[PDB]
């Protein structure tokens, strides 16, 4: 009975997360080259593993401000639902997208023997 | 007089020895082939 | 390797970390205990905002914060969410988890529980590292690849 | 040049690596039990914990060293003055047993006589120093 | 970690929680003395040990002829007359990394181009 | 070995006498935290007390051995990376000349 | 060896011989040859006896 | 034969250079430690390889 009372409470809490985020992604692409409507139409675009995929959508997208050189180069690169259920590894910071590949280049080298 | 010392094996832990009083002793400034290939005076 | 995929390089690349025994001991640098009497607010500044994220979207006065190594984690290829849900389903409903994600540089997993708890929380970290298996079958250690 | 009193002394560090209990104990020649170093120091005059703790740590700033002595205090926390420390051995009876064994069977090298409670218990502290140090890997 | 003792009897400090003011207090059971939680940190683990790299560092480190002298230029005094030793952390895992202790000023520095150790 | 010869041990007191006369802090009245760096001094593995300046006393002992005074079989060693002096006068040590 | 510098993982240091038996080994190149040969006398006595029980 | 005996101390010398390579690599922690191998072990295992590759 309180199922969709927790479900809509999340699909709208994620809209609230994307409300302050599409305001921080806007101000970064303005102070250096509404948003809540662009949020509830994208927080419903995913809407357990749901509190996990959301937990992941939270810190990975709200990646700012040096992490918003990879999250700003995604706000000005990625498509609508055609970038949505991506859950990318390198999705983090401009520097974190590469250091993750720097400890991976020896992770296969040390492994193969 | 102080021209020689008797060294116990635990005392050896802070001593530094040269193999020969000349072979490993001065400083560099022809070369014998069949002769042994030893290290150096470095220290 | 499984009948079909004989020369498949990537097949062994999955089975390897899926068979190799990973511990919380492997991925952890230091496990600390603080005194945070409030469930919501965290007196830790190195965690001050980390909470406000995985919170908004009754509970123990004794905090169990532990730092992780980014290379040692992204060695068996890991997520803080993986580690987080792993421990979550280990203790289950008696201990609740919060963490900083892979985006956040301060690699932390904060933990609490539900008279006397200084010794009882200090007791937990013992079983936590040694017994919490994270990846692969136990005993089966050094998984090395051969062509 | 007197017989060769082969009274070999053990100082053990109980509890594994997972078994947190880093209770430091020691095998007493004659008292058939591994007495925790806390009862020992207290049976030589060093009664307060922090004085006991200064005999081991030749510093003060090493938390890594003091967190291991930390449960060892709790080990003997119940016993305190020399009168109690000397009783947990083997009253009126073990009062003598312990007293003489400390002079005789315990660390006969340095002093066997009496009055070197200090010299012998300072040595015990050094024995645990290099003991915790090997577990610390330095 | 940082722990003190009783300012009356010198005994291990035992945590006791004032649940009325929700403050930690480190007290001596051996008496009734209590002090407050300066550092609300109770315990630090440190599975990955990074305090054991510069053990046995005396100014008199140059008075062990056994240790060989360096040629690297020091960052604050530029001395190419120093001395060096491999990590005094007896952990088998530890990489053979060098620490150059000066004799003209005793300003220790890493041979490292991976792990910078400024302490 | 041909060149090697084993000790029959000597007297520890002329060194007990010496160490104290050159600055041996009593073990009985040594402050472990006050004097941290104090280089620990042992005679045949027996701890007698500490000293404040090691390289100084260490230079003094070495002379007596090469003078004839501290018996020439006696072996004294200063550890820097630990701050210690396990002076040996022990019976049965194997010594080789250099 | 006490003839070496503290922390020497060098070729000759950890026991390598560059000379042939002809040329004649150095004092060091000879001592390192003693210890490695030492093992090859112990294991002889050991396994020749254990093997004896293994035949039985 | 004369120059072959000279060439031998060239083979041991080139591998002695292949020794300092790993020696310098290990000092600045640039060594890519293999799977199921300690960093201390990694250098030793490889330093032995070139010394014995050239010994042969
Ligand atoms: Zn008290
Ligand atoms: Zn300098």
């Amino acid at each position: 009975d309180f199922e969709s009372e927790k479900e809509h409470k999340l699909r709208y809490n994620a809209e609230k997360m994307f409300s302050t985020l599409f305001s921080k992604f806007i101000v970064p692409e303005t102070i250096e080259a509404i948003s809540q409507e662009f949020a509830h139409n994208l927080e419903e675009e995913l809407y357990k593993i749901y509190t996990e995929k959301v937990r992941s959508l939270y810190s990975n997208l709200k990646d700012k401000k040096n992490l918003e050189l990879k999250a700003h180069v995604v706000e000005g690169k990625l498509p609508l639902n055609k970038l949505v259920n991506m859950n990318a590894s390198e999705l983090a910071n401009p520097d974190l997208q590469e250091f993750k590949e720097k400890r991976d280049k020896i992770i296969l080298e040390n492994f193969i023997v | 007089e102080g021209l020689v010392e008797y060294i116990d094996a635990e005392e050896e832990e802070s001593i530094l020895i040269a193999m020969q009083p000349e072979d490993l002793e001065p400083a560099e400034a022809d070369v014998d082939p069949a002769k042994r290939i030893r290290v150096s005076h470095h220290a | 390797l499984e009948p079909g995929h004989a020369a498949d390089q990537e097949q062994a690349k999955l089975i390897r970390s899926a068979i190799e025994h990973t511990t919380l001991k492997s991925v952890t640098i230091a496990s600390e205990i603080y005194y945070d009497p409030d469930p919501r607010s965290t007196v830790i500044p190195e965690d001050e905002e980390i909470i406000q994220l995985h919170f908004s979207l009754q509970q123990s006065p004794w905090l169990l914060r532990l730092e992780l190594d980014r290379a040692a984690m992204n060695d068996k290829d890991l997520t803080m969410g993986q580690v987080g849900e792993r421990i979550k389903q280990t203790f289950k409903n008696d201990l609740f988890v919060i963490w900083s994600e892979d985006n956040d540089e301060k690699l932390i997993i904060r933990c609490r529980v539900v008279a006397e708890e200084d010794h009882m929380l200090k007791k937990i970290e013992n079983t936590m590292l040694e017994n919490i298996t994270l990846r692969g079958v136990e005993n089966i250690e050094r998984v090395v690849m051969m062509k | 040049k007197g017989s060769r009193f082969i009274s070999t002394l053990q100082v053990k560090l109980y509890g594994r690596e997972g078994s947190s209990a880093r209770t430091i104990k020691a095998t007493l020649p004659y008292i058939k039990q591994d007495i925790p170093i806390v009862i020992i120091f207290r049976a030589l005059g060093i009664i307060p914990d922090g004085e006991i703790l200064e005999h081991i740590c030749y510093d003060v700033n090493d938390w890594q060293m003091l967190e291991m002595l930390k449960p060892c205090v709790e080990d003997g926390f119940v016993i305190q003055d020399r009168e109690t420390a000397l009783d947990f051995i083997g009253k009126e009876k073990r009062i003598q047993y312990a007293k003489d064994i400390l002079q005789k069977e315990f660390l006969p090298h340095i002093t066997q006589l009496e009055g070197f409670e200090s010299r012998k218990a300072f040595f015990l502290g050094y024995m645990i120093n290099r003991l915790l140090l090997c577990a610390l890997d330095r | 970690t940082t722990f003190r003792f009783c300012r009356d009897c010198n005994n291990m400090l035992y945590p006791r929680e004032d649940k009325e003011n929700n403050r930690l207090l480190f007290e001596c059971r051996t008496c009734s003395y209590v002090e407050e939680a300066g550092s609300p940190l109770v315990y630090r683990h440190e599975l990955i040990t990074n305090i054991g790299e510069t053990a046995g560092v005396v100014q008199d480190i140059g008075s062990d002829p056994t240790l060989p002298r360096s040629d690297r230029e020091c960052p604050k005094c530029h001395s190419r007359e120093n001395v060096f030793f491999q990590s005094q952390q007896r952990r088998k895992d530890t990489s053979m990394v060098l620490f150059f202790v000066c004799l003209s000023c005793s300003h220790i520095f890493t041979s490292d181009q991976k792990n910078k150790r400024t302490q | 070995s041909l060149m090697s010869c084993i000790s029959v041990g000597t007297d520890p007191m002329p060194i007990i006498t010496f160490l104290s006369e050159w600055g041996m802090e009593p073990l009985e009245d040594y402050v472990p935290h006050q004097s941290p760096d104090a280089t620990r001094v042992f005679v045949n593995g027996v701890w007698h007390g500490v000293h404040r300046n090691p390289a100084r006393l260490m230079e003094t002992l070495r002379t007596l051995r090469r003078k004839g005074d501290i018996n020439p079989e006696v072996s004294m060693i200063r550890d820097i990376r630990e701050k210690e002096l396990k002076i040996f006068t022990d019976a049965g040590r194997v010594y080789r000349p250099l | 060896l006490p003839h070496f510098s503290k922390d020497d993982y060098s070729p000759e240091s950890k026991g390598f011989v560059e000379n042939s038996y002809l040329r004649g080994l150095t004092p060091q190149e000879f001592f390192f040859h003693a210890m490695g040969g030492r093992e090859g006398l112990i294991d002889t006595a050991v396994k020749t006896a254990e093997t004896g029980y293994i035949q039985r | 034969d004369g120059p072959t005996m000279r060439e031998i101390t060239e083979t041991i010398a080139e591998a002695k250079k292949k020794v300092l390579d790993v020696t310098k690599e290990a000092q600045a922690n640039l060594l890519t430690a293999k799977h199921g191998m300690t960093l201390r072990e990694s250098f030793e295992d490889n330093v032995v390889r070139f010394l014995n590759e050239a010994r042969d």
